[PDB]
RNA sequence: GUUUGACCUCAAAUCAGGUAGGAGUACCCGCUGAACUUAUAUCAAUAAGCGGAGGAAAAGAAACCAACCGGGAUUGCCUUAGUAACGCGAGUGAAGCGGCAAAAGCUCAAAUUUGAAAUCUGGUACCUUCGGUGCCCGAGUUGUAAUUUGGAGAGGG
RNA sequence: GUUCUUUGUAAAGUGCCUUCGAAGAGUCGAGUUGUUUGGGAAUGCAGCUCUAAGUGGGUGGUUCCAUCUAAAGCUAA
RNA sequence: AUGGUGAA
């Protein structure tokens, strides 16, 4: 039989796991730039969720290649598909917010 | 589809090669000594016992057409 | 466990370590302008909201310009070589600028480069002399 | 389904069981559709077994 | 058993 | 009377439909035992190959459900099903009679299981008996 | 590209050439010894996809096993102890015989400094890569665990041990759900 | 016995012409290392206090060989007789002969190795020669050819 | 040339530079594995035994899940669920979707650098020594140096 | 931050126009004999007779369509 | 049952 008495110590160990995170990632948001995607069977087919990364289209569209977009903490799926142009209009829209709300420092 | 991709005709012509140099297994030999005496009714029915598929044992069999018409003709 | 009682009925002493408290203590090593507006007082979150950074993009799981000019005030704030230039020398002093021969110019043109990169190296050259 | 397109096929499907002898075929008057208690099975099996019965008795002496 | 080759596919050079 | 039926299934068999298949060969010597096929012409053309005019092709689709293929090769129709070498003895109920659909899958099974006097495998006697009988839209048989 | 006709020929197992190749090959292999090393492998086409590189410590190693545990897991681990300083990549199967089966083995050195700084083979280095074939790492040894996406191998996607620890498991929070 | 396809080796051009062809093959002999580092220091020498034509050498490197051949540059090619994985070299004589490029197989891998200063050479061919050998080129390539297709004719065949 | 040297193979060195044994073993990765206990099922892919490393190990970026307006590495929790399914009794017993924690993708094989094996192990003399340069020798052409893994990719303007 | 070096017709990224454009075999699979699951399509694993193609092959639902590209490997959370 | 010990 488990017992889980470290759930509080797993919380403050997570927490300051995070903390420790943003300390080195000072400027970033601790993550990246995730999509917005429509989960499948029909049960969930009305819910939007966000999604691991966007497509080449949605990343080209946005004005910016997958290489470059990467180092701007984008998030970036090789594998998924576009088929529906709503949620990608919805995901450039996306992109370009956060194109103009981030600010980037030289590398000197 | 992608990348379905086509020969080429480099894996065309290599495999040629291959067939030709390699020369003839003993069950295609047999197959093809069937097929120059009984035919495709006897042929095929040996190429699907030896390979189990029988989609595989006309591929086979059509290979081995091929074959003997281009080794006979010259 | 044996090897704790043998440890602490030893006399070689334990090899003692203190550091819980800076476990929880964390220092800001990312930036300076961050470090020097940084307040360990307030949590990671707290802290940015007081920056005025956004901590998480997506949706926090749960319930729930002071500074960032900063930024934007630092954001704010090629040469040829010898052998190049003088191969660029040559080719000006004798074709000119006609890139259209200097393309067939097999004595000076060792490498068989288009009109354009010679066209762009010549400007190059120029810019940096008469 | 249509009768038209399957009667027509039907007569290339039968063969001439009748213009031979029986013995060769080695092949009941009720439609058990009466029987009743579908779903425990009781009566089924009964009205099958008596069927596979009417069946062997007429199918015995031939031999 | 024992044959010898053919060149159906060697008998015509590549042009 | 005399006729050559084949016999062929999906691909994935282990505990029911192995010892309905194997049992189904064995009470049918004139049919062929052939290994699994793919899934739909292919089938009639390795028809050809042993001169059987019938085949009894079972397809497992849905990940749950079983079904049977039973058609003439060569210019005869198909019929699908869904219900879930000693010498047998067939009975029919009366009510295959009635419809052309009924009549017509009534022959193809006469046709398709009763096995002629004369083959590479027969038997001269019987052992076990079976019946055919269609009830609530379906055809009800069972090896007793 | 020289190897798309070795890949090519060696489909025909079955040539003429290759069973005149395989009959010499397993005569003289039989005279050696079980495990012997190899000057070269003798299928380049198949090494040389499976890692293999033409210079310092990589070793090339023929081992002999009984016909009928995998054989190849079988002949990994044989050679795997007896050269216990190597470290066991991949194998491939080469030739066959009536009473043996042949396997040429593939091992790395990661002593030598040449693959210690190359970048592209120096994570062998690490000691958690250490007796891969003893715990199933290696290709054969994988394959023999079934761990593979599919629903063909979701029984068995995590190994066949720690699925009981899972079921057999009782989990209990603070507060109960 | 062997498959036809085996034993096509060892049937060897004769003395003179494997002689002939070595005497002609030893005027290309690529640089060693010793020599390309001093004619690269020598340059860098030049250079430092402050146009040549395309270098003529033997290709011999199996995979660089087979490039050459399928795309009818090469103009000889020789095989070693001794090559220990023979499945590298079976096709080698059959793709020369489709692809029409004249080809001979000569004994040892060592000898076609010193020509071009390298322990063994499984293979040895020449793409471009000087116009001086040109003439000698193709007399070799001739008498290559009458002594090795025409006398072993019957080389691809009787097991 | 009745003769020399190379390629290949096989052996010796108290030669130079290197590594494996064993212990420990709660967790992991494979082989092997019974009975008490309960009406093939079940204790049980458990106990014990054998082999292999670590601070975690395995797995990991689909020949995936799905039939939806499609999702997009693996991993662990809740949920799905004591449901599907099996046994149809006793009982055994999952997985997609959904929410959460964390998110990083890459490295080879395969098409010629051929206008230059450009790669690297080892010995030696120095220096700014977890290494760097010059020289020497050897490994390599039966392939070490540039790029590429379909998300393509490559030669030219 | 402080600097000493940069090096060379050296390297990399984007759009457009032209020409090319290569993917893992005793392997999948079938057959057969044992093991595994409560798993109905013993999938998965184990011995062995056999053993394929590249507009191909695997996985599925329907008379066509949906997804991927196995037989190589690394990766902290 | 598993793993070991001794022995006119």
């Amino acid at each position: 039989v488990k017992v889980h008495f470290d759930q509080a110590g797993k919380k403050v160990s997570r927490r300051n796991a995070r903390a420790t995170r943003a300390a080195k990632i000072a400027p970033r948001p601790l993550d990246l730039l995730r999509p917005v995607v429509r989960a499948p069977t029909v049960k969930y087919n009305r819910k939007v969720r966000a999604g691991r990364g966007f497509t080449l289209a949605e990343v080209k569209a946005a004005g910016l290649t997958a290489a470059y977009a990467r180092t701007i903490g984008i998030a970036v799926d090789h594998r998924r598909q576009n088929r529906n142009q709503e949620i990608f209009d919805a995901n450039v829209q996306r992109l370009k917010e956060y194109q103009s709300k981030i600010i980037v420092f030289p590398r000197n | 589809s992608y990348k379905k991709g086509a020969a080429s005709n480099r894996t065309k012509f290599v495999r040629s090669l291959v067939r030709e140099i390699a020369g003839l297994s003993p069950y295609e030999r047999r197959l093809i000594d069937l097929i120059r005496n009984s035919g495709e009714k006897r042929a095929r029915k040996v190429a699907k016992k030896r390979l189990g598929s029988f989609t595989r044992a006309k591929a086979k069999v059509e290979e081995m057409n091929n074959i003997i018409a281009a080794s006979r003709r010259h | 466990s044996v090897r704790k009682r043998k440890m602490n009925r030893s006399s070689v002493g334990k090899a003692t370590r203190r550091n819980k408290d800076k476990q929880r203590k964390i220092n800001i090593q990312s930036n300076p302008i961050i470090a020097a507006n940084w307040d360990y007082s307030l949590t990671m979150a707290q802290n940015y909201k007081k920056l005025g950074l956004r901590a998480k993009l997506q949706t926090p799981a749960g319930g729930k310009e002071t500074e960032v000019v900063k930024k934007l005030e630092e954001l704010a704030s090629r040469s040829q070589s010898e052998r190049e230039e003088e191969w660029l020398e040559k080719l000006y002093k004798k074709h000119g600028d006609d890139y259209k021969k200097m393309f067939f110019d097999k004595k000076l043109n060792i490498y068989q480069q288009s009109e354009g990169d010679l066209k762009r190296r010549l400007l190059r050259w120029k810019k940096r002399n008469g | 389904n249509n009768t038209k397109a399957m009667k027509h096929a039907l007569e290339r499907v039968q063969l001439p069981w009748k213009k031979h002898s029986f013995q060769e075929h080695q092949s009941e008057t009720n439609t058990d559709e009466h029987i009743k208690d579908i779903y425990d099975d009781t009566e089924r099996e009964l009205a099958f077994y008596k069927q596979s019965l009417d069946a062997v008795l007429v199918a015995r002496d031939e031999l | 058993p024992y044959e010898p080759l053919i060149d159906w596919f060697t008998r015509h050079e590549e042009v | 009377n005399k006729q050559r039926t084949l016999l062929i299934s999906s691909r994935g068999v282990n505990y029911r439909h192995r010892h309905l298949i194997q049992d189904l060969s064995g009470l049918l010597p004139h049919s062929r035992k052939e290994p699994k096929l793919d899934t739909l012409q292919q089938l009639n053309e390795i028809a050809e190959l042993y001169n059987c005019n019938n085949v009894l092709f079972f397809e497992a689709r849905k990940h749950q459900d079983l079904y049977l293929w039973l058609s003439k090769p060569p210019n005869g129709p198909t019929i699908k099903f869904y219900i879930q070498g000693s010498r047998p003895v067939l009975s029919f109920d009366q009510r295959f009679e009635s419809s052309p659909h009924y009549q017509l899958i009534k022959e193809l099974l006469v046709h398709n299981f009763g096995v002629p006097p004369n083959a590479r495998k027969s038997k001269p006697f019987i052992d076990h008996v079976m019946s055919f009988s269609i009830v609530d839209d379906k055809i009800w048989v069972r090896t007793y | 590209g020289a190897y798309k006709y070795l890949e090519e020929l060696q489909r025909k197992k079955q040539s003429d050439v290759l069973r005149f190749l395989q009959r010499v090959r397993v005569w003289e292999y039989r005279q050696k010894n079980v495990i012997h090393r190899a000057a070269r492998p003798t299928r380049p086409d198949k090494a040389r996809r499976l890692g293999y590189k033409a210079k310092q410590g990589f070793v090339i190693y023929r081992v002999r096993v009984r016909r009928g545990r995998s054989l190849r897991a079988t002949a990994e681990e044989r050679v795997g102890r007896r050269a216990a300083n190597l470290r066991v990549l991949n194998s491939y199967w080469v030739n066959q015989d009536s009473t043996y089966k042949y396997f040429e083995v593939i091992l790395v050195d990661p002593q030598h400094k040449a693959i210690r700084r190359d970048a592209r083979y120096n994570w062998i280095c690490d000691p958690v890569h250490k007796h891969r074939e003893a715990r199933g790492l290696t290709a054969t040894g994988k394959k023999s665990r079934g761990i593979n996406k599919g629903h063909k191998f979701n029984n068995t996607k995590a190994g066949r041990r720690k699925t009981w620890k899972r079921q057999n498991t009782l989990s209990l929070w603070r507060y109960r759900k | 016995k062997v498959p036809p396809t085996i034993a096509q080796f060892q049937y060897t051009l004769d003395r003179n012409t494997a002689a002939e062809t070595f005497k002609l093959f030893n005027k290309y002999r690529p640089e060693t290392a010793a020599e390309k580092k001093e004619r690269l220091t020598k340059e860098a020498a030049a250079v430092a206090e402050g146009a040549s034509p395309k270098p003529y050498a033997v290709k011999y490197g199996l995979n660089h060989v087979v490039a050459l051949i399928e795309n009818k540059k090469a103009k000889l090619v020789l095989i070693a007789n001794d090559v220990d994985p023979i499945e590298l070299v079976v096709f080698l004589p059959a793709l020369c002969k489709k692809m029409g490029v004249p080809y001979a197989i000569v004994k040892g891998k060592a000898r076609l190795g010193t020509l071009v200063n390298q322990k063994t050479s499984a293979v040895a061919a020449l793409t471009e020669v000087r116009a001086e050998d040109e003439a000698a080129l193709a007399k070799l390539v001739s008498t290559i050819d009458a002594n090795f297709a025409d006398k072993y004719d019957e080389v691809k065949k009787h097991w």
